[PDB]
RNA sequence: GUCUCGAGCCCUAGACAGCCGGGAGGUGAGCUUAGAAGCAGCUACCCUCUAAGAAAAGCGUAACAGCUUACCGGCCGAGGU
């Protein structure tokens, strides 16, 4: 697991509350 | 409209040519409120949304040239 | 090593021995696929090609069987069209399709004719100066077209200068 | 050419490749120069927008333009290097 797709999904996570793998992560979150 | 930046620098600097090698060698000089009249001037040709941001864009050009801020 | 392929509802494929016979609303194309230790079957809907051996040889052919197969689908719905532009210099250039043969007339300003004849059920359309070769069968036509590519050919002359003749436009 | 064995690294949070789309602004950086605007030379090589995008890796032009490389996103889906 790369650091840098795990500091996008908290990147993504923060502006849900305020790739499409990656918004797919962060939905489920 | 609005003329290019790299004139705007030498207009309130009283210097026309740079230098051989850029940050090395100093020429010109610029203050605090004299990069923030600069700033208003430039809206449709900078994609930055605030004023604190449209400043870094023309400090830029000037730290690459022989510009020192004081 | 097993790969199975669909069938289009626009093509049925029959087969017997090592021959396979596609058909379709453009044609119809039949292809010899053998090499050792391949099986080539039809299972109703589906065209399977296996081998029990899993070496670099066996595998460069069943993929090599797999477009084959995959081309005659294609073949035989869609069709096969390579596009060809006929460009001259100083010697305006007759080409024609005489028979089952296309000739080039006046090359270069040659008195003889120069001659290739059409493989198969190709068929060429000429359009002035545009040329479309067309057809069924990839390997026929393919060729058809080089061949008239390969017909204008110099190895006397440069050919930077000499820039006369039948060139591939559209490769599908 | 083909067979066999080992090692490192990458990969379903989508790897390798291919194809599509994006490849943006300050600004055509400054010096040099009639001009040189990624790309003759010298020096620097900085920050906005952002999911990326070099003060430009390779062609191209008298100079532009133009073509793509980096880098990013999509399609695809299993191993890849
Ligand atoms: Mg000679």
């Amino acid at each position: 697991i790369p650091e840098w797709k795990q500091e996008e999904v908290d990147a993504i996570v923060e502006m849900i509350e305020s790739r499409n793998t990656l918004l797919e992560r962060a939905l489920d979150d | 409209g609005v003329p290019p930046t790299a004139e705007l620098i030498k207009d309130e600097a009283g210097f026309e040519t740079g230098s051989g090698e850029p940050q090395e060698d100093f020429v010109a000089d610029l203050s605090v409120d004299q990069v923030k009249q600069i700033a208003e001037q430039k809206h449709p040709d900078l994609l930055s949304y605030d004023l604190t941001n449209a400043a870094k864009e023309v400090v830029g050009t000037c730290t690459s040239l022989g510009v020192t801020i004081e | 090593p097993r790969v199975e392929l669909e069938i289009p509802e626009d093509v049925d494929a029959e087969q017997d021995h090592l021959d396979i016979t596609v058909e379709g609303d453009n044609g119809s194309v039949t292809r010899r696929l053998w090499y050792p230790d391949i099986d080539v079957s039809v299972d109703g809907d589906t065209v399977v090609i296996e081998s029990d051996e899993d070496n670099a040889k066996t595998m460069s052919t069943i993929g090599t069987f797999q477009s084959h197969i995959e081309n005659m689908f294609h073949g035989v719905t869609e069709g096969w069209e390579y596009g060809m532009e006929v460009f001259y210099s100083h010697f305006p250039m007759q080409v024609n399709v005489e028979g089952d043969e296309v000739v080039i007339e006046n090359f270069l300003g040659e008195k003889a004719p120069r001659r290739t004849t059409i493989h198969g059920d190709t068929d060429v359309e000429i359009d002035g100066e545009e040329l479309t070769v067309s057809g069924p069968d990839i390997e026929a036509v393919g060729q058809t077209a080089a061949d008239i590519e390969q017909l204008t050919r110099i190895n006397d002359k440069d050919v930077r200068v000499f820039q006369d003749g039948v060139y591939i436009t559209r490769k599908p």
